[PDB]
Formats: structure tokens, C-alpha cells, sequence
């Protein structure tokens, strides 16, 4: 039941520093015999780990990334962060925390668990770009019978993710959020559709609701026969 | 590259026995350091599946067990299931420098004889408020499929177009079958001129076809 939650930017420009804090519920960062982690998954690739800390301070990094890692602690917010400096496209993955129990460090028996959620940092010098949001309107045709599939079109947006959700999270049953297709133009698109009762087209109203947090937008769009 | 070793892909039959190794050096798994493995589910944080060599966390079936032996280590899966695809890393520490806590590159993990399911197609045509802001898109959504490849091609009426095209590669539900989708780019004008536009599906040697007009 303890729980970590990654936050931070997830835009760097190559040679600046990329910065994630860690927020942990459910169990304390100070007084606790656990070392607090980070670890990285470039996008279709392997984990690594970045380095981990105690409570009171002491650290220890992945050789490898040592001269360009910073892991601090909050002990009285109960989070802890991470900063890496000079990044490069290199360092775009997707950023976990998460915890170990440990003993003695250097007895090398510990493990990682539980993990955080993941964010992915994209390093690169495009600029943000929010996305256009546009209805599929309900279409009976490719669904099972009484069902209609409609959805939302979420267009050249940078970087990744979005996350949508349908009726502020109310509905759930049905919903396809797709894989974005990243497209020459260095801009990703991406559809979510769900399939519902054809019957209550007319009675019911559906929302899709997209939330990219690299530009700060958010598009609440209503989905219409 | 990672400091562990392991084959990047594992294939077995359902209910059979299965083993992904993970080997390492005198420096970590053979200076008696334990190996740890995590599950990874597709778009989803690993997850501990086996700890201090062969112990399993609760939550994880029996089927799941784990040895080592010299400088390297084993997860074996017995009565293979197809919930057990996965990518499967192992972890274990490194002490050649100042301690490190080194990982496996990860093994993706395949169970055969899974039947073929053909794509389930959805094609929807542009907005009309994407045409409202003189662009338009339509969306080829294809899911269910089995195995995971298949090749999108669109037409204006009969003829190709090759233009403007964008195409996820196929990517694994969490029902162990490919979703992917594919995007054609056309100017308001493009899209009112013509009769009609497609979606053909190509998969296994069967096409499915869907058609939309203005």
C-alpha cells in the first residue's frame, strides 16, 4: 500500500536539466529502512537504473550517469526528485520511482518494489504544441448490433502523452484509446473511441476529454450524431 | 546494452514449461548477489514478479519460479498461459564499482498456437469541423487482430493514393491481440471531389475494405 506518484515536466531542450519529483502515500520516506529509486525506460527499450537515496541524505548512482545525477529528499513533503543535468535525446524515456527495502546497501540484496507509475520526458528542441481536438461522430456500421462506435480525434499535438478519458471518467466500458502515430511533421495524433448503445444516441451525451499536461490544455469535446 | 544478459525473445507452446534466462558476471550474480524479476505488461510499470532469487510476491501464481546458479539465473513458467505474455527483466547488483543496481535487457515472452483473428476496422471521415478549419483526416481504426501485422492502403474512389499516410506499427491489447491505426491527410477540396475514400485492411491474406464519402 505504499503508493509513488511521478510529476514534472515532460519537455527538456538537449543540454538543460530535467527535473521529476516523487510524491509517496501510504508509507513515510523519513525514519524508514527503504532507499528511494529512480529508474528510466527509454521508449521501446530496457530499464536502467538512475540512483537512489535515504532519508538522510546518502546516495548512490549508476556509475554510468553519475556526473550528471542529483537525487534529493523532502522528508517533511515525503517526496523525493531527481535532476539530470546536460541531457540529450539519449535521455528520453519513460521516468519511474519507486522504493527499496534495504538492510545494508552494499549486501546488494534489494529489489524494487513497488514502483511508480512512469512519465516520459521527451529531450528535444521542438516547441510545445497542444492539441486540436476534433468529434467522430457515431457510426453503426463496423460495431455489433445496437452499438455505434464514436470517438475523438486528437490532432498534432507534441509532445507525448495525452491521456483522454470519456464523460470525466464516468464511462469506461467500451473505450479504445489508440497508440499516436508520431507523423513527419514531428507532431503526434492519436484516436479514442467507444462503442455505445446505438438506442440513446439521442438521450445520452458523450465527452471526450483530453488533458495535455506539456502545454497545459485541456478539451472537454462533445461528441454529437 | 544493459550489465545483464538476456535472449530478447522466448517462445512456448501453452502449457508447457518455459525458461528465460538472465546471465551476468563474477562481478554481480556470480559474486553471490541475488537476481530479482519484474513483469512487464505492455504500457504498463514493471512489476516485481520474482525476489531474492526465487521467492515469489503475493499476487503472483505458482507457475512462476526462479533459480540461479553461478553467474547466471532462471525464470521458469510452467503450464504456460496466454496472460503470460509479457517483457520479463531481471535485476540483480553489480559490486565491481560502487554498487549498482544493474538490470537485464528483457525478454519478450510468446505463447504459441494462438488462433488468428481478423481486424476489426472502423473508418470515420473527416469533421466537419476539421473541414471548418480547411484541413481533413480520416481515421482507419483497426483492432483485434492476431497475428500482430497488417498493412493499411487507401483509395480516392478505386485508385491508390500513397500521399499522406500515417500508420502506427501494430501494438499488443491487453487481450494479447494488435491494435493499430492509420491516418490519411487530405485538403477539404481532395475529399468533396471525389465519390468516395478506403480503407483496405490487408491481414493473413484476407482484406477488409471500408468505404466513406462527403
Amino acid at each position: 500500500q505504499l503508493q509513488l506518484q511521478e510529476s514534472g515536466p515532460g519537455l527538456v531542450k538537449p543540454s538543460e536539466t530535467l527535473s521529476l519529483t516523487c510524491t509517496v502515500s501510504g508509507g513515510s520516506i523519513s525514519s524508514s529502512s527503504y532507499y528511494w529509486g529512480w529508474i528510466r525506460q527509454p521508449p521501446g527499450k530496457g530499464l536502467e537504473w538512475i540512483g537512489s537515496i535515504y532519508y538522510s541524505g546518502s546516495t548512490y548512482y549508476n556509475p554510468s550517469l553519475k556526473s550528471r545525477v542529483t537525487i534529493s529528499v523532502d522528508t517533511s513533503k515525503n517526496q523525493f526528485s531527481l535532476k539530470l543535468s546536460s541531457v540529450t535525446a539519449a535521455d528520453t524515456a519513460v521516468y519511474y520511482c519507486a522504493t527499496s527495502y534495504v538492510d545494508n546497501w552494499h549486501s546488494g540484496l534489494h529489489w524494487f518494489d513497488p514502483w511508480g507509475q512512469g512519465t516520459l520526458v521527451t529531450v528535444s528542441g521542438a516547441s510545445t504544441k497542444g492539441p486540436s481536438v476534433f468529434p467522430l461522430a457515431p457510426s453503426s456500421k463496423s460495431t455489433s448490433g445496437g452499438t455505434a462506435a464514436l470517438g475523438c480525434l486528437v490532432k498534432d499535438y507534441f509532445p507525448e502523452p495525452v491521456t483522454v478519458s470519456w464523460n470525466s471518467g464516468a464511462l469506461t466500458s467500451g473505450v479504445h484509446t489508440f497508440p499516436a502515430v508520431l507523423q513527419s511533421s514531428g507532431l503526434y495524433s492519436l484516436s479514442s473511441v467507444v462503442t455505445v448503445p446505438s438506442s440513446s444516441l439521442g438521450t445520452q451525451t458523450y465527452i471526450c476529454n483530453v488533458n495535455h499536461k506539456p502545454s497545459n490544455t485541456k478539451v472537454d469535446k462533445r461528441v454529437e450524431p | 546494452q544493459s550489465v545483464l544478459t538476456q535472449p530478447p525473445s522466448v517462445s512456448g507452446a501453452p502449457g508447457q514449461r518455459v525458461t528465460i534466462s538472465c546471465t551476468g558476471s563474477s562481478s554481480n550474480i556470480g559474486a553471490g548477489y541475488d537476481v530479482h524479476w519484474y513483469q512487464q505488461l505492455p504500457g504498463t510499470a514493471p512489476k516485481l514478479l520474482i525476489y531474492g532469487n526465487s521467492n515469489r510476491p503475493s499476487g503472483v501464481p505458482d507457475r512462476f519460479s526462479g533459480s540461479k546458479s553461478g553467474t547466471s539465473a532462471s525464470l521458469a513458467i510452467t503450464g504456460l498461459q496466454a496472460e503470460d505474455e509479457a517483457d520479463y527483466y531481471c535485476q540483480s547488483y553489480d559490486s565491481s564499482l560502487s554498487g549498482d543496481m544493474v538490470f537485464g535487457g528483457g525478454t519478450k515472452l510468446t505463447v504459441l498456437g494462438q488462433p488468428k483473428g481478423a481486424p476489426s476496422v472502423t473508418l470515420f471521415p473527416p469533421s466537419s469541423e476539421e473541414l471548418q478549419a480547411n484541413k481533413a483526416t480520416l481515421v482507419c481504426l483497426i483492432s483485434d487482430f492476431y497475428p500482430g501485422a497488417v498493412t493499411v492502403a487507401w483509395k480516392a474512389d478505386s485508385s491508390p493514393v500513397k500521399a499522406g499516410v500515417e500508420t502506427t506499427t501494430p501494438s499488443k491489447q491487453s487481450n494479447n491481440k494488435y491494435a493499430a491505426s492509420s491516418y490519411l491527410s487530405l485538403t477539404p477540396e481532395q475529399w468533396k471531389s471525389h465519390r468516395s475514400y478506403s480503407c483496405q485492411v490487408t491481414h493473413e491474406g484476407s482484406t477488409v475494405e471500408k468505404t466513406v464519402a462527403p
